[PDB]
């Protein structure tokens, strides 16, 4: 109950963030994969194109 | 280099590169190094001229 002159550490100061921005891509993107849906010929079901 | 292919999944085209088809017998002027690695199914290519 009695406090003398000096410095006493009570707690810690926390700067909580206010915003949360996340950006994985920059724009729309696509790598060539339509050849399996646009091939000259397809495969059968006994041996299908994985 | 081959006769024909049967079936596959991956086909990638890199950036265009120009070459000279003339062959000579003189001293070399460039050095090219390549490193090919295979970790957990991932092929790695490292190179510098
Ligand atoms: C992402 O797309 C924008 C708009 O096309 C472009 O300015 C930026 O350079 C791109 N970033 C890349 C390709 O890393
Ligand atoms: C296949 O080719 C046709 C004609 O070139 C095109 O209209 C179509 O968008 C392509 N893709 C699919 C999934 O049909
Ligand atoms: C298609 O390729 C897969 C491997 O990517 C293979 O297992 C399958 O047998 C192939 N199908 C044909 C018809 O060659």
């Amino acid at each position: 109950f009695t406090v003398e002159k000096g410095i006493y550490q009570t707690s810690n100061f926390r700067v909580q963030p206010t915003e949360s921005i996340v950006r994985f891509p920059n724009i729309t993107n696509l790598c060539p994969f339509g050849e399996v849906f646009n091939a000259t010929r397809f495969a059968s079901v006994y041996a299908w194109n994985r | 280099v081959y006769s024909s292919a049967n079936n596959c999944t991956f086909e990638y085209v890199s950036q265009p590169f120009l070459m000279d088809l003339e062959g000579k017998q003189g001293n070399f002027k460039n050095l090219r190094e390549f490193v090919f690695k295979n970790i957990d199914g991932y092929f790695k290519i490292y190179s510098k001229h």
